[PDB]
DNA sequence: ACTGCTAGAGATTTTCCC
DNA sequence: GGGAAAATCTCTAGCA
DNA sequence: ACTGCTAGAGATTTTCCC
DNA sequence: GGGAAAATCTCTAGCA
């Protein structure tokens, strides 16, 4: 059925239609139809129909600068957990991130920091201050603010709770910092029932203990299975595949 | 000395998720924590997931 | 070999062809006329 | 244990916590702890997590002005079958909307439309055009343009076609009108395979065909069923219950 | 003269929804048409649909 | 099944009947129900649009007729200019299926654009509509005086004409009777289409009528047979 | 079941260990361990932070120190403010657990804005740490070349003292002990919201220590007992 | 008797609590201080 | 007393073909 | 009863 | 070579309580 | 084995 394709490819040139309306009109099969449909660089305009999925390691934090009031709120989270650490800062600039960055630092285990491509997080400043610290920086992709998730969820909820105790602060530094003590542990619910303050240090607890704990299982278990990560009575698990 | 440890480590509970699918999948049993995957159980399936679509915690309702 | 039809930085239009270098979990990197761009895959069609 | 509600209370009133952290603090089961954050005035700041359902009957139809290159197209969109009729309209104004909406329902059996609350359709002359026509209005609620969603996504769809075929014409009246083209005919699949054009004569012709059947079959069953509408032989339909 | 125009009126397929299910259902069996509500059998299922939440279509591939 | 087929064939041979009617009487396939007409020595439009140009009160009104069914189309456009008769001519293919135009030779049907827009829409140009012309003319004075442009009088008479000017056989309107004759030509075109997709089959050396789910209909030599395929 | 608990109420009246080795050795449920602890005569702090103001080029830094693990705190101040203290304080009570403040009865710190901040976070006042200054002022003696501002430079100092000065008895930083005494206090605090929640029930009368899927523990008459509840 | 708790026209904040007058599939008329208001569902909350 | 939807891309499940 | 094709399901952008 | 998520509201399903 | 409570599932706004 090549006279088929040759006057559908002749009308798609004008009409652009889709893979059905060339299966339906010239008797092609919907792959024939569908080649081309796909030949056409002006019908690919759509992606495809899913989600990633964030890093939530035991070690990488989301920054990322809010407005609220005129002010400047620079927020991170602990994305396995939602931890939420927040400061109004005066103005968005390298030198005042590069200071929240390094406190943030000195006071929680921070291996990481996912941020955007805002100048704040991209300049020298907040480069030299990783470097002391030991951080890694990772830079999203430049306008996929979803490849940032967590730390937006988190300042939808930090301007919910900031909204509902507004009226308790005179002014707006108290009104986020009484908000972080609400999110972190004034509210529950989540992976374990915990608030955010308590989730952080299970999870950086059993970051800890279960390091300690799978150091010394590792220098006693030392066999070679035709290297024994776990051995069960089902199956075992080597060096990283799940042998029956 | 060692099947303490083990089962200590495996006292410990996992939420893990999959490639495609954005729900966090329930709470498994810690077989392995490695520096880049971790082996858990969950469903009487040993899984390997990668260490960083896995939130380990000791939950402290085991009371 | 394949093509990939993007969407870039705030604009609607879409580009492409261009070379799939490396196809991860939520983003690709690709080359389009000698420009290493790392785009998600949202954003992006994979032929 | 009520020492547990009075002081739940008297921390609900400093820190907005919800019922599970105030279930997990004060010894409260999960009906008083929910009881107290839903008797707050401060904590109701969520919805329902639903979506309605748009009047798809076969006599409603949605219109809508988009703009493109400066200029203004009017759309409407038949919602049980997408069919797209569109202008380009000189000015957003009602005189012009009341002129294709005399002229639309002069071609298609119009019963309804649901606008938004823009000035052109909220007018006195798209009112006495819908009076004269016999067609009925409806308005959507305002800043709400969920409620007619059929047709923001066909002018969603209609700006993708015009954007596939605007190096084909050299005014935008004829690449509106050849998207138009494309869409309600050159464009298959949905409820029967069907393009819109097909989809719209078989939704008219089926509305005509079965109230003539429904007419002539109701005019020789007139039995009383303890009035019938649909016996079967294992159950009966009556007015409108399903009686076995 | 008359059950010919009955079965004629159920070979008209119905695309109907539901009051919080957001997805089409399929084909259902056109039992009766009213000014309000329509009567159709979907999966030996008699339901009474809502006129504003059916789309009633003769299918023309039926060839 | 082959009951229905030899009721079919002597019906067809005694009365000759259409394929449709005896699809509806005898529960065929309509490939078989044509088969059983074609096979038959006896027995051996809805596209066709028609485009003229009135004038009134100095200005031009472009009318197209469903010479089919009798259903209008009229717009008072600006001038008889090949631009707004090929913009009249792109709508009213987008609207409906236009396959093909009968105009009156004019300056402006004739031109390089209504050339241009029937090769893009695919419509097919040649060079009783008085009469539509004349109930338009005439439903037009009979609502002149309920407008005040005649642009918004010309949209009236439409809409009188084709909804509210009921006759003929059945006492349909022009828009009963123009969405009838399109479901009937969609009708004729989905059956040419599964038709021309099983044309090429043969069944062990006979044609394909109808591959049911259970049955295959063939025909060796013209005799509808009913069996329980190579392309 | 009653095997381990045997064991355990064995165990503690030769050992007296506590409930945390009881129920890691013998598999019991806490609640039970406990009550074997409490049952007995022989054997019959994680949020207290302390706070002080050093003086450093001029300028003031406010320190707080977890008295229990050692983890600190500081921030350099604009003044000696009772507005600046009850700002640290917020922030303090908003990252960590705090319930108790030590101070030293200055003018900031006996304020109406630290009090109201005390209020609103649950913080309660009282009126080795200076161990804890002078070595977070030779860490910033050995870190201030490194940095242009004294602001900058109490954070590396402060990151230094956390997490790169590691010591006591296992050899660990101030930043894993304060994790693991916090966890230690969440275990605390989840037992006796554990026992709370089941210290009105009473099963017939005998106390109800843990109830199973298939087992209920009593207590009747310091004996606890396992039997296969009202409240 | 009910509570509705809505939101309003391109207001981020949430007024109520309002009188229920009329509950439907998608929006709900209720009257907030002498004003009849239809609010979509989920614009409101019903207590 | 009114109301998200639509079309496309990819994955998954069901049906047809011997 | 496997493999391939078709039908169905899942999910997302973008229009407001 | 990197990546939507989070918390709340309502419906549905599973588990506990005799 | 019904009823109630709790756990789980589904879905949405809003942050970019
Ligand atoms: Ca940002
Ligand atoms: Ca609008
Ligand atoms: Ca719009
Ligand atoms: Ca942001
Ligand atoms: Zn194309
Ligand atoms: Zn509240
Ligand atoms: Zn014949
Ligand atoms: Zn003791």
């Amino acid at each position: 059925f090549l006279d088929g394709i040759d006057k559908a490819q002749e009308e798609h040139e004008k009409y652009h239609s889709n893979w059905r309306a060339m299966a339906s009109d010239f008797n092609l099969p919907p792959v024939v139809a569908k080649e081309i449909v796909a030949s056409c660089d002006k019908c690919q305009l759509k992606g495809e129909a899913m989600h990633g999925q964030v890093d939530c390691s035991p070690g990488i934090w989301q920054l990322d600068c809010t407005h609220l009031e005129g002010k400047v709120i620079l927020v991170a989270v602990h994305v396995a957990s939602g931890y939420i650490e927040a400061e109004v800062i005066p103005a968005e600039t390298g030198q005042e991130t590069a200071y929240f960055l390094l406190k943030l630092a000195g006071r929680w285990p921070v291996k990481t920091v996912h941020t955007d491509n805002g100048s704040n997080f991209t300049s020298t400043t907040v480069k030299a201050a990783c470097w002391w610290a030991g951080i890694k920086q990772e830079f999203g992709i430049p306008y996929n603010p979803q490849s940032q998730g967590v730390i937006e969820s988190m300042n939808k909820e930090l301007k919910k709770i900031i909204g509902q105790v507004r009226d308790q602060a005179e002014h707006l530094k108290t009104a986020v910092q009484m908000a972080v003590f609400i999110h972190n542990f004034k509210r529950k619910g989540g992976i374990g029932g915990y608030s955010a303050g308590e989730r952080i240090v299970d999870i950086i607890a059993t970051d800890i203990q279960t390091k300690e704990l799978q150091k010394q299982i590792t220098k006693i278990q030392n066999f070679r299975v035709y290297k024994l990560l776990w051995k069960g009575e089902g199956a075992v698990v080597i060096q990283i595949k799940v042998v029956p | 000395e060692l099947q303490k440890q083990i089962t200590k480590i495996q006292n410990f509970r996992v939420y893990y998720r999959d490639s495609r699918d954005p729900v966090w999948k329930g709470p498994a049993k810690l077989l392995w924590k490695g520096e880049g995957a971790v082996v858990i159980q969950d469903n009487s399936d040993i899984k390997v997931v990668p260490r960083r679509k896995a939130k380990i915690i000791r939950d402290y309702g085991k009371q | 070999n394949f093509r990939v039809y993007y969407r870039d930085s705030r604009d609607p239009v879409w580009k492409g062809p261009a070379k799939l270098l490396w196809k991860g979990e939520g983003a690709v990197v690709i080359q389009d006329n000698s420009d290493i761009k790392v785009v998600p895959r949202r954003k992006a069609k994979i032929i």
